[PDB]
C-alpha cells in the first residue's frame, strides 16, 4: 500500500493525475464560459 | 517426455519494486545521476536479455507479456463493439449501406468540436469510421446493437482472462524451459488446435448463422424480422427452405455425398454481383477446406508416441555440394534464441500482411466493402504500413541475434558461415542491381520529364511513343479469366474481376471491380517498386551480415548492437552498427511503402473507382488520367498530389476539417524531425550548459543534471517524428480526398 | 451396405491397417528415414508392437485414402 | 490391474489411489514440476467431487423420465434433463420462482456449501473453529479433505476398518466413473438425437437395427 | 565445389563454378585482354572492332532521329563520337598510370606458381599501343556495322 502510494507519486503517474485535473478544469470553465476571447 | 513442467510461485507478487523504477536493470535500479537514466529506463523496459541471462526466465517474461497484449487486443476489441453498439449507425447503415456512412464515433460539444459530428445518414452525426467494422459485423449476421453489446462484453471478459493468465503464468505456475523449447508440441497444437479448430468453428458460424442472415439481407427482408440465429439450431427447416442439403442433416457428410452440398458449399468464384462482395457459399466452402488441411498438418510431428517427425532430422537431412552440412545445427538455435524465431515470424507475418492487403482488394471478403471506397483505400494502406514495419523489425532481431546469440563454437551452422564466408559478394551484387534498378525505373521517368519538357513527347516512354508493355504480368492476367472454363472447370467465373477479363460488378451505381489494365505506365511504377524494396534490403541485409565485423571494424560485435559508431578515426565511423541499418532501412521502407500506396491510390481513382451509368457509361474519379499523367514526376506533382490535395485543404469548415488539421499538424512533426536527423548531440549539450548556467544563477537547477539525448536517441527520436509526420500526411491526405469523393 | 462406397471405405480402411498391424507402413514401433525400429511405451492388448495411437493412424489414413478414391470415382463414373 | 497404463505412469501412481488402474496417457498426475490445478492431491479430489455430481445427475436427469412414462409421478412435471428450463430455448417450466431467481438461490446456496468445504482443503483445522449455528461440531473435516465423515457426512458408520473403507472408496470411484459417462452419453445423444436418453434406450430395444448411433 | 582461391584461404577472393571452371577459365583466357604475350596492339584492334561495331545499334536505332531517313547516318557518327571520346579516356589513363620506364605491373606468376613475363600491356607503350588499336579498331568497326546496315 505504501509501496503502490510511492508509485502513484512516480513522475509519469502524478503527471497524468495532474494535467487530468488540470484538462477537466479547463474544459468546465470553457464549458460554462465558452467563447471567451476578450479576458 | 513432452509433459507440462511448471515451477510453483517463482516470483512474489508485491508492488515493492512498482516503488523502485529500473528495479529489472542493476545499473539503473541505483537511480538517477542525469536525464540520461529517464529515457535508459524506457530503452532498456522489454530487452529482457539484459535483465538476465537464464532463458528459462527470458522465455517466462515474454509468455506473459504475451498474455498482456492478448489483454489490450481483447479491451481494443471491447471498444469497437461497444461503439457500433451504443455511438453508431449501423443499424440505420443495415438498412442503406450503398448511402449511409458507416460512423461508430461522436465527439462531445465543447471549444465548436460539435462539426466534427458529420451528416453521415442514418439520422445520426458522427465521425465516418473506415476500419470497415461494419462489413464484418453484417457479413457476421449481426442485426442489433444488442448483439455487439454481448461481443463487447464477452471481449471484455476475455481481456480480464488473458491478463489474469499473464499474471497467473509468471507469479504462480511458471513453466520451465523445456516446456517451452517442445516446438513439435506447439507446431501440432497451432496447425491443427489454432488453425485448424479456428477455421472449422468458424466455418459453423458462417454455416448456421452467416450464410441465412445474409439471405434475408439480400432478399430485402428487414432486419428487425430477421429471425433470430439461434431459430435455425433451433429450427432445421428455416435452414432448408434455403438450402435443401440441410433437410438430409449430417447424413450426406459421411455417406460422401458431399455434392448433395453444392447449394450452400459452393465453388463459383467472382462476386456476389447484388452486394459486391465475395459469395458467402464460397467462402464457408474455403473455411471448411482450410480447416479440414491444418487439423491435419498438425499431425505431422513427434510427440508422445511414435509417429511424426524430429524437426531435427527433417533439417539434418538437408544439405548439398555447395552448402556441405546444410541445416545441421538450426534446431539448437531456434530452440535457444528468442531473437532467431522472432526474425523469422517478424519476416513472414509482415510479408503476410503486405499479400492481405493485395488480396483484400482484388477480392473483397465482405459485403457493400467494394463500394466504400474509404474503408478499401485505408485497409489496402493500413495493412501496407504494418508488413512493412514487420519486416524491417525481422531485420533488426536478425542483427540482434548475430551480436547476442550466434556462438560457432557451441551452436555452429555451415549455411549461416557460408554466406558470412562472402558477404562482400553478397552486398556487392545487391549494391549494382540496386543502381541498375534505379537508373532503368526512375531515371526514364527523368528522361520522360526532359522529353516532355522539350516539348518532344514521342520520345517518351508512354503508351502512345516508346512502349514498355508488361508482358508477363499481361499473360498472367489474360491466363487466370480463362482458367474457369479450361484450367479451373469447377470454377464458373474468375476468382478476381481484376483478372484481365469478365466484364463489372457495380453496387448503387458506384463500380465494384472491372479488369485492371497494366500498361506502359504500370510498368515504370512496378520497376519503382523492385528498385525501391531492393535498397531496403540492401541496407538491412548489410546491417545484419556485419554486425559482427568488418574489414573497418574489425571487434564490432563487441561494440554491441546498438552504439553510435567507434569514432572519427578510420576516416569517420558514424553509424556502423547494425542498429543504425535498421534506422536507414526505415526510411527507405517508408519510401518504398509511400510509393506504392500512392500508386494504389492513383490507380484504383483513374482506372477502377468511378459511378456507372444507366446504361453503362463508367466515370472514373480521376477519368482515366492514370496513363499519360503517372509517366512523369511532373504528373505525380500536379496531376496526384496538387490536384487531390484539393480536399484536404478546403476541409476546414466541414467535418473533414480534422484532417485538414491533421495534415497541417503531420507536416509539421516531419520538419520537426529534421532537427533531430541533421544535428548532433554536441552543439545540443553546450547550450544546455548556458541554460544550467541561468538556473544555477537563481538556485532552479535540478539535481537530474540535464543531458542532450544520446546520439543512438537523437536518430530514434528523428526517425520516428519522420515516419509518424510523413505517414500522418499521407492519412490526413487520403481520408480527406476519399471520404470526399468516393 | 447401402452402397458401393461402403466397399471402398472398408478397403482402403482394412488395407491401411493391414499395412501397419505387420508391416509395411510406418508404425508407432517402428520410425522410417528412407524402417528403423524403435519402442513406444503405450502396451497394447495386441501383441505386434501395435499401439492404440496406432490404430488411430491408420485408421485416419484409410479414410483420407478411401473418401479421396470414393469422392474421385463418384466425380467421374 | 492396469488399463493401459505405462512404465514412468507406474513411477507415481503407486497403487495407494481408489481406483488406481495407472491410467494415465498423457502424464497429467506426474509429480515432476506440478503447480496451479495440475497437481496429484487436488486432481483425486476432482475426480471424486465430479464424480459424486454425475451420480446424483446421471439419475436424476433420466428419473423424471423414467418414474414419468411409468405414470408414478405427474405427466406435468416428469421431463427429460434438456427441457426442466434448464434451457429455455430448449425447454422451460413454471416453478414457484424464476428460472434466474432459482440460480441466485442456487449460488447462495451452494456457496455456502462450497466456500465452507474449501476450507478444510486449505486450512484442515477450520470450518470448525468459527461458530455457525453449533453445526461446526461436525465440520472439522478428518484430516482427508474427500472424506470429512462425522455425524454430518457419515451419519451411520461406514468404511468401519481399513479392509472396508479402501473396497469402499474404490466402488464409490468407479460408479462416479460410469455415472460421469453417463452424463457424457446424455449430453451427445441430446445434442445428435434430440430426445431424452431413457428413450434413447427405449427404440434401441424396439428396433435395434434402425434406431442406432449410425442412423443419426 | 566452392574452394578458396588457389588454396589459400586467406585471400580475399573465392574459387567457384563461375571465378574458375574448365569452361569459364577457357574463354577468359581466350579474350583479346587475356593474351599476356601478344602484341597490345593487336589486342584493341579486334576489341575496337568489337565495340565499335556494337555501339553502331543503341545510338542508330533509339536517337533523336531513330525515325528518320537520317537514322544510319546518325548514330554510326554518334557511335564512332563515343568512340574518339573513349580514346581519349583510355589515353589519359595511359598518361596518368604508366611512365616512360616503369615495367608492367602485370602479375609474374601464373596460377601453379611458376614466373613469366608480365602482361606488357600494363606499361606506357604497351598501353600507348592498346589504345591506338582500339581507336583504329573502333573507328573501322562503327564503319563495318555502318557498312552492312545501311548499304
Ligand atoms: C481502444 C479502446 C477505446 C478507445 C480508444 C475509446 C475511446 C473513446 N470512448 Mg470508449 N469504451 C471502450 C474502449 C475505448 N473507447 C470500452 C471497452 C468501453 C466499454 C467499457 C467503452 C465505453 C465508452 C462509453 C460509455 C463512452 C466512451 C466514450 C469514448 C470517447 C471519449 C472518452 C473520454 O474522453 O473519456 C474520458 C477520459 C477519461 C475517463 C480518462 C481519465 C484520465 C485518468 C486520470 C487516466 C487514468 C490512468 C491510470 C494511471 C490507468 C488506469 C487504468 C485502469 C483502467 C485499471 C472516446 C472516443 C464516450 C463517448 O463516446 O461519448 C460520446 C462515452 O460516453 N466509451
Ligand atoms: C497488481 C498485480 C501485480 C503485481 C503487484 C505485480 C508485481 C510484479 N511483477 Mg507482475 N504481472 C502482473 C500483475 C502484477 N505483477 C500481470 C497481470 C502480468 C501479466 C502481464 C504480469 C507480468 C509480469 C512479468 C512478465 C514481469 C512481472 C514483474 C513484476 C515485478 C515488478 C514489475 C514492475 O515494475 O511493474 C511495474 C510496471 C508497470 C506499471 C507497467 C505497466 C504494465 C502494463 C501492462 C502496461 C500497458 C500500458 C499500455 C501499453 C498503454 C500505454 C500506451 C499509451 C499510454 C501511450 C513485481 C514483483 C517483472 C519482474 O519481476 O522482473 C524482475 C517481470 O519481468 N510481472
Ligand atoms: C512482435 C514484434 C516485436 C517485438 C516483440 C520486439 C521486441 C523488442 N525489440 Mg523490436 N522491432 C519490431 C518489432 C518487435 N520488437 C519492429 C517492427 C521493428 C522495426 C521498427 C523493431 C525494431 C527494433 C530496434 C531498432 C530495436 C528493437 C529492440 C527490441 C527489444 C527491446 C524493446 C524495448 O525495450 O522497447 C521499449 C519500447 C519503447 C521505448 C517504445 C518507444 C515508443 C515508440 C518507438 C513510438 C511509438 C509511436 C506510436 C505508434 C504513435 C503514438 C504517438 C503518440 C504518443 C503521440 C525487444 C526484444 C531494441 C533492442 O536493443 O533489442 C534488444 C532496439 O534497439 N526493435
Ligand atoms: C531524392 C533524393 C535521393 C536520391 C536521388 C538518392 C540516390 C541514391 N541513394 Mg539515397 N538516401 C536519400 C535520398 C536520396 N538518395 C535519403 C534522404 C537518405 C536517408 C535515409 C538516403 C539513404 C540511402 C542509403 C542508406 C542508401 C541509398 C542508396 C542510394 C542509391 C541507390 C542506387 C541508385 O538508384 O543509383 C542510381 C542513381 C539514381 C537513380 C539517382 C538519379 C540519377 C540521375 C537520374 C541520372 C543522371 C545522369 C547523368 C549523371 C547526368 C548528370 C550530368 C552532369 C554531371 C552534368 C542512389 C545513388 C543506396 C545505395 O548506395 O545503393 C547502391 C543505399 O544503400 N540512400
Ligand atoms: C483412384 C482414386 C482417385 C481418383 C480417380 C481421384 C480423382 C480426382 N481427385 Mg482425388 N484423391 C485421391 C484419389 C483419387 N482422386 C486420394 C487417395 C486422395 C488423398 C490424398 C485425393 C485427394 C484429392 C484432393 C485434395 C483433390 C482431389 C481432386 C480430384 C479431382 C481432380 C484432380 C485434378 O486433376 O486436379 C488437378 C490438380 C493439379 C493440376 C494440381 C496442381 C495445382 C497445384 C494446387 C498448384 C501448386 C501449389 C502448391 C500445392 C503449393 C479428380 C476427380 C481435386 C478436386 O476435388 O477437384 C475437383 C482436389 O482438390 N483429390
Ligand atoms: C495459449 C495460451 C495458454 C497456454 C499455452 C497455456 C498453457 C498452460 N496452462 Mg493456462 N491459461 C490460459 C492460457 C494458456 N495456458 C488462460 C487464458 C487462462 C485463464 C482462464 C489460463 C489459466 C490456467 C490455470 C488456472 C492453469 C493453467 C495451466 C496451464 C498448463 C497446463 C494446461 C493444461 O493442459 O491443463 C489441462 C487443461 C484443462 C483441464 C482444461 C480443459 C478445458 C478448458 C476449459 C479448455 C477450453 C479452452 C477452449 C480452447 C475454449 C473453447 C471455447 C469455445 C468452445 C466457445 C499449461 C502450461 C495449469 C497449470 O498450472 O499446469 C501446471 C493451471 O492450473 N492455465
Ligand atoms: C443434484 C442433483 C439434482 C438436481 C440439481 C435436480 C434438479 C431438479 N429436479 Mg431432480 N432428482 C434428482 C437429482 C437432481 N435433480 C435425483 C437423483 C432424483 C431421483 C431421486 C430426482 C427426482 C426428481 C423428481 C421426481 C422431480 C425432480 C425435479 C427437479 C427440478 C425441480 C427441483 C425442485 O423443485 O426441487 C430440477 C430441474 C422436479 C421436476 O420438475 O422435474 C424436472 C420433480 O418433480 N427431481
Ligand atoms: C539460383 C539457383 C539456386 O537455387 O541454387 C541452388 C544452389 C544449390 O544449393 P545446394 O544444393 O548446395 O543446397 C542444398 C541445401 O543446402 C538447400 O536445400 O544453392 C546455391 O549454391 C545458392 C547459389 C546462390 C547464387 C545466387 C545467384
Ligand atoms: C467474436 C468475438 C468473440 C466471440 C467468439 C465466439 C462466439 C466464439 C465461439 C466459438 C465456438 C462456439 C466454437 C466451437 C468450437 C467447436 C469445435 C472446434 C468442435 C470440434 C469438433 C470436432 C473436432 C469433431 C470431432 C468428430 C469427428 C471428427 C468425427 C465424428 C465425431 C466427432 C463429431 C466427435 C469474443 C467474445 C471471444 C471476443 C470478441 C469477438
Ligand atoms: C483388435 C482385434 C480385431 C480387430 C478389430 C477390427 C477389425 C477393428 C478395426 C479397426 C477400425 C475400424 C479402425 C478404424 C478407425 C477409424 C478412424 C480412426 C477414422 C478416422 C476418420 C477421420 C478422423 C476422418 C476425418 C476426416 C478427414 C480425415 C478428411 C476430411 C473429412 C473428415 C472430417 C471426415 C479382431 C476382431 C480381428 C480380433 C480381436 C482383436
Ligand atoms: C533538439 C534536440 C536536442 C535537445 C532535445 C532534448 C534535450 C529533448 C528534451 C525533451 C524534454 C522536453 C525535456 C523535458 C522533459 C521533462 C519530463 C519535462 C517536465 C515538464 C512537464 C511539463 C512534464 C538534443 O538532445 C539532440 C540529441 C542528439 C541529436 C540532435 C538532438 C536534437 O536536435
Ligand atoms: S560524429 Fe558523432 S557519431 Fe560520427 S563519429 Fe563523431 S561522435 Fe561518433
Amino acid at each position: 500500500m505504501r509501496d503502490l502510494k510511492t508509485y502513484l507519486s512516480v513522475a509519469p503517474v502524478a503527471s497524468t493525475l495532474w494535467f487530468a485535473a488540470l484538462a477537466g478544469l479547463l474544459i468546465e470553465i470553457n464549458r460554462f464560459f465558452p467563447d471567451a476571447l476578450t479576458f | 517426455e513432452v509433459k507440462i513442467l511448471v515451477d510453483r510461485d517463482p516470483i512474489k507478487t508485491s508492488f515493492e519494486q512498482w516503488a523502485k523504477p529500473g528495479h529489472f536493470s542493476r545499473t539503473i535500479a541505483k537511480g538517477p545521476d542525469t536525464t540520461t537514466w529517464i529515457w535508459n529506463l524506457h530503452a532498456d523496459a522489454h530487452d529482457f536479455d539484459s535483465h538476465t541471462s537464464d532463458l528459462e526466465e527470458i522465455s517466462r517474461k515474454v509468455f506473459s507479456a504475451h498474455f498482456g497484449q492478448l489483454s489490450i487486443i481483447f479491451l481494443w476489441l471491447s471498444g469497437m463493439y461497444f461503439h457500433g453498439a451504443r455511438f453508431s449507425n449501423y443499424e440505420a447503415w443495415l438498412n442503406d449501406p450503398t448511402h449511409i456512412r458507416p460512423s461508430a464515433q461522436v465527439v462531445w460539444p465543447i471549444v465548436g468540436q460539435e462539426i466534427l459530428n458529420g451528416d453521415v445518414g442514418g439520422g445520426f452525426r458522427g465521425i465516418q469510421i473506415t476500419s470497415g467494422f461494419f462489413q464484418i459485423w453484417r457479413a457476421s449476421g449481426i442485426t442489433s446493437e444488442l448483439q455487439l453489446y454481448c461481443t463487447a462484453i464477452g471481449a471484455l471478459v476475455f481481456a480480464a482472462l488473458m491478463l489474469f493468465a499473464g499474471w497467473f503464468h509468471y507469479h504462480k505456475a511458471a513453466p520451465k524451459l523445456v516446456w517451452f523449447q517442445d516446438v513439435e508440441s506447439m507446431l501440432n497444437h497451432h496447425l491443427a488446435g489454432l488453425l485448424g479448430l479456428g477455421s472449422l468453428s468458424w466455418a459453423g458460424h458462417q454455416i448456421h448463422v452467416s450464410l441465412p442472415i445474409n439471405q434475408f439481407l439480400n432478399a430485402g427482408v428487414d432486419p428487425k424480422e430477421i429471425p433470430l440465429p439461434h431459430e435455425f439450431i433451433l429450427n432445421r427447416d428455416l435452414l432448408a427452405q434455403l438450402y435443401p442439403s440441410f433437410a438430409e442433416g449430417a447424413t450426406p457428410f459421411f455417406t460422401l455425398n458431399w455434392s448433395k452440398y453444392a447449394d450452400f458449399l459452393t465453388f463459383r468464384g467472382g462476386l456476389d454481383p447484388l452486394t459486391g462482395g465475395l459469395w458467402l457459399t464460397d467462402i464457408a466452402h474455403h473455411h471448411l477446406a482450410i480447416a479440414i488441411l491444418f487439423l491435419i498438418a498438425g499431425h505431422m510431428y513427434r510427440t508422445n508416441w511414435g509417429i511424426g517427425h524430429g524437426i531435427k532430422d527433417i533439417l539434418e537431412a538437408h544439405k548439398g555440394p555447395f552448402t556441405g552440412q546444410g541445416h545441421k545445427g538450426l534446431y539448437e538455435i531456434l530452440t535457444t534464441s528468442w531473437h532467431a524465431q522472432l526474425s523469422i515470424n517478424l519476416a513472414m507475418l509482415g510479408s503476410l500482411t503486405i499479400i492481405v492487403a493485395h488480396h483484400m482488394y482484388a477480392m473483397p471478403p465482405y459485403p457493400y466493402l467494394a463500394t466504400d471506397y474509404g474503408t478499401q483505400l485505408s485497409l489496402f494502406t493500413h495493412h501496407m504500413w504494418i508488413g512493412g514495419f514487420l519486416i524491417v523489425g525481422a531485420a533488426a532481431h536478425a542483427a540482434i541475434f548475430m551480436v547476442r546469440d550466434y556462438d560457432p563454437t557451441t551452436r555452429y551452422n555451415d549455411l549461416l558461415d557460408r554466406v558470412l564466408r562472402h558477404r562482400d559478394a553478397i552486398i556487392s551484387h545487391l549494391n549494382w542491381v540496386c543502381i541498375f534498378l534505379g537508373f532503368h525505373s526512375f531515371g526514364l521517368y527523368i528522361h520522360n520529364d526532359t522529353m516532355s519538357a522539350l516539348g518532344r513527347p514521342q520520345d517518351m516512354f508512354s503508351d502512345t511513343a516508346i512502349q514498355l508493355q508488361p508482358v508477363f504480368a499481361q499473360w498472367i492476367q489474360n491466363t487466370h479469366a480463362l482458367a474457369p472454363g479450361t484450367t479451373a472447370p469447377g470454377a464458373t467465373t474468375s476468382t478476381s474481376l481484376t483478372w484481365g477479363g469478365g466484364d463489372l460488378v457495380s453496387v448503387g451505381g458506384k463500380v465494384a471491380l472491372l479488369p485492371i489494365p497494366l500498361g506502359t505506365a504500370d510498368f515504370l511504377v512496378h520497376h519503382i517498386h523492385a528498385f525501391t524494396i531492393h535498397v531496403t534490403v540492401l541496407i538491412l541485409l548489410k546491417g545484419v551480415l556485419f554486425a559482427r565485423s568488418s574489414r573497418l571494424i574489425p571487434d564490432k560485435a563487441n561494440l554491441g548492437f546498438r552504439f553510435p559508431c567507434d569514432g572519427p578515426g578510420r576516416g569517420g565511423t558514424c553509424q556502423v552498427s547494425a542498429w543504425d541499418h535498421v534506422f536507414l532501412g526505415l526510411f527507405w521502407m517508408y519510401n518504398a511503402i509511400s510509393v506504392v500506396i500512392f500508386h494504389f491510390s492513383w490507380k484504383m481513382q483513374s482506372d477502377v473507382w468511378g459511378s456507372i451509368n444507366d446504361q453503362g457509361v463508367v466515370t472514373h474519379i480521376t477519368g482515366g488520367n492514370f496513363a499519360q499523367s503517372s509517366i512523369t514526376i511532373n504528373g505525380w506533382l500536379r496531376d496526384f498530389l496538387w490536384a487531390q490535395a484539393s480536399q484536404v485543404i478546403q476541409s476546414y469548415g466541414s467535418s473533414l476539417s480534422a484532417y485538414g488539421l491533421f495534415f497541417l499538424g503531420a507536416h509539421f512533426v516531419w520538419a520537426f524531425s529534421l532537427m533531430f536527423l541533421f544535428s548532433g548531440r554536441g552543439y545540443w549539450q553546450e547550450l544546455i550548459e548556458s541554460i544550467v548556467w541561468a538556473h544555477n544563477k537563481l538556485k532552479v537547477a535540478p539535481a537530474t543534471q540535464p543531458r542532450a539525448l544520446s546520439i543512438v536517441q537523437g536518430r530514434a527520436v528523428g526517425v520516428t517524428h519522420y515516419l509518424l509526420g510523413g505517414i500522418a500526411t499521407t492519412w490526413a491526405f487520403f481520408l480527406a480526398r476519399i471520404i470526399a469523393v468516393g | 451396405i447401402g452402397s458401393p462406397t461402403n466397399l471402398i471405405m472398408v478397403t482402403s480402411t482394412s488395407l491401411m491397417l493391414f499395412a501397419g498391424r505387420f508391416g509395411l507402413a510406418p508404425s508407432a514401433n517402428r520410425k522410417a528415414t528412407a524402417l528403423e525400429a524403435r519402442d513406444s511405451g503405450l502396451q497394447t492388448g495386441d501383441p505386434a508392437g501395435f499401439t492404440l495411437a496406432d490404430t488411430l493412424a491408420c485408421g485416419v489414413v484409410g479414410h483420407i485414402i478411401g473418401v479421396g478414391v470414393v469422392l474421385g470415382l463418384k466425380n467421374i463414373g | 490391474p492396469l488399463w493401459f497404463a505405462s512404465k514412468q505412469s507406474l513411477s507415481y501412481l503407486d497403487g495407494s489411489l481408489p481406483g488406481d488402474y495407472g491410467f494415465d496417457p498423457l502424464g497429467l498426475s506426474d509429480p515432476e514440476g506440478t503447480g496451479g490445478f495440475i497437481e496429484p492431491r487436488w486432481l483425486a479430489y476432482g475426480e471424486v467431487i465430479n464424480g459424486r455430481f454425475a451420480m446424483l445427475g446421471a439419475v436424476g436427469a433420466i428419473a423424471p423420465e423414467y418414474l414419468g412414462k411409468v405414470g408414478l409421478i405427474p405427466q406435468e412435471t416428469a421431463l427429460a434433463w434438456f427441457q426442466t428450463g434448464v434451457i429455455p430455448p430448449a425447454g422451460t417450466y413454471n416453478y414457484w420462482a424464476d428460472n434466474y431467481t432459482l440460480f441466485v438461490l442456487e449460488m447462495a446456496l451452494m456457496g455456502f456449501a462450497e466456500h465452507r468445504r474449501f476450507q478444510d482443503w486449505a486450512k484442515p483445522g477450520s470450518m470448525g473453529k468459527q461458530y455457525f449455528l453449533g453445526l461446526e461440531k461436525g465440520f472439522g473435516g478428518s484430516g482427508n479433505p474427500a472424506y470429512p465423515g462425522g455425524p454430518f457426512f457419515n451419519p451411520l458408520g461406514f468404511g468401519k476398518d481399513e479392509k472396508s473403507l479402501k473396497e469402499l472408496k474404490l466402488k464409490e470411484v468407479k460408479n462416479g466413473r460410469l455415472a460421469m459417462l453417463a452424463i457424457l452419453g446424455y449430453f451427445i445423444q441430446g445434442l445428435v438425437t434430440g430426445v431424452g436418453p431413457y428413450q434413447n434406450l427405449l427404440d434401441h430395444v424396439a428396433d435395434p437395427v434402425n434406431n442406432n448411433v449410425l442412423t443419426s | 565445389v566452392v574452394q578458396p582461391i588457389n588454396g589459400d584461404p586467406f585471400i580475399g577472393s573465392l574459387e567457384t563454378p563461375v571465378t574458375s571452371s574448365p569452361l569459364v577459365a577457357w574463354y577468359l583466357s581466350n579474350l583479346p585482354g587475356y593474351r599476356t604475350a601478344v602484341n597490345p596492339l593487336l589486342r584493341g584492334i579486334e576489341v575496337g572492332l568489337a565495340h565499335g561495331f556494337l555501339l553502331v545499334g543503341p545510338f542508330v536505332k533509339a536517337g533523336p532521329l531513330r525515325n528518320t531517313e537520317i537514322a544510319g547516318q546518325a548514330g554510326s557518327l554518334a557511335a564512332g563520337g563515343l568512340v574518339v571520346i573513349l580514346s581519349i579516356c583510355l589515353t589519359i589513363y595511359g598518361i596518368s598510370s604508366f611512365n616512360e620506364g616503369d615495367p608492367s605491373t602485370a602479375p609474374s606468376l601464373t596460377l601453379t606458381g611458376r614466373k613469366k613475363q608480365p602482361d606488357q600491356l600494363q606499361t606506357a607503350d604497351g598501353w600507348a599501343k592498346f589504345t591506338g588499336g582500339f581507336f583504329f579498331g573502333g573507328i573501322s568497326g562503327v564503319i563495318w556495322a555502318f557498312f552492312l546496315l545501311y548499304v
